[PDB]
């Protein structure tokens, strides 16, 4: 991110969030069981304004 | 295994305040009845084959005929008449 957008100008953005679910990548506490064609999954995002 | 000083003996713990006693006793936890959930499908499309592969390749072969053989006009020798 550009530490001062200044009057006028435009600034571009980039940010990367990990959501877990399970703990680490060796260490499966949490994971979901996705195998199942009928029961869908829902990831909501709320984004700025 | 401390040594007992005579000149300067102690005695045992007397009570001091404490720390409101069901305050240290946990509830035990309450687990309800779970279920993994979906129906489950019997397959699944992998990326990578399951069976075994071969390290290095060998040369096969089929066999072929040869045709119908022929005859021969050949170049015939001379006669053995002490000259040869």
């Amino acid at each position: 991110a550009p530490a001062t957008i200044a009057a006028g100008a435009t600034g571009e953005l980039t940010m990367y969030y990990w959501v877990p679910l399970a703990y680490s990548e060796t260490d499966l506490t949490g994971a979901v069981l996705a195998n199942v064609p009928q029961s869908k999954q829902r990831l909501k995002l709320e984004f700025a304004n | 295994m401390a040594l007992i000083n005579p000149q300067f003996p102690y005695a045992g713990p007397v009570p001091i305040p404490g720390p409101a006693p069901t305050e240290t006793m946990p509830l035990l936890n309450y687990r309800v009845e779970g279920r993994i959930a979906g129906i489950q499908q019997a397959r699944q499309f992998m990326p990578f084959l399951q069976g075994p592969h071969r390290e290095v390749a060998e040369q096969t072969y089929y066999a072929i005929g040869t045709g119908i053989q022929m005859g021969q006009t050949f170049n015939q020798p001379l006669i053995n008449t002490q000259e040869g």
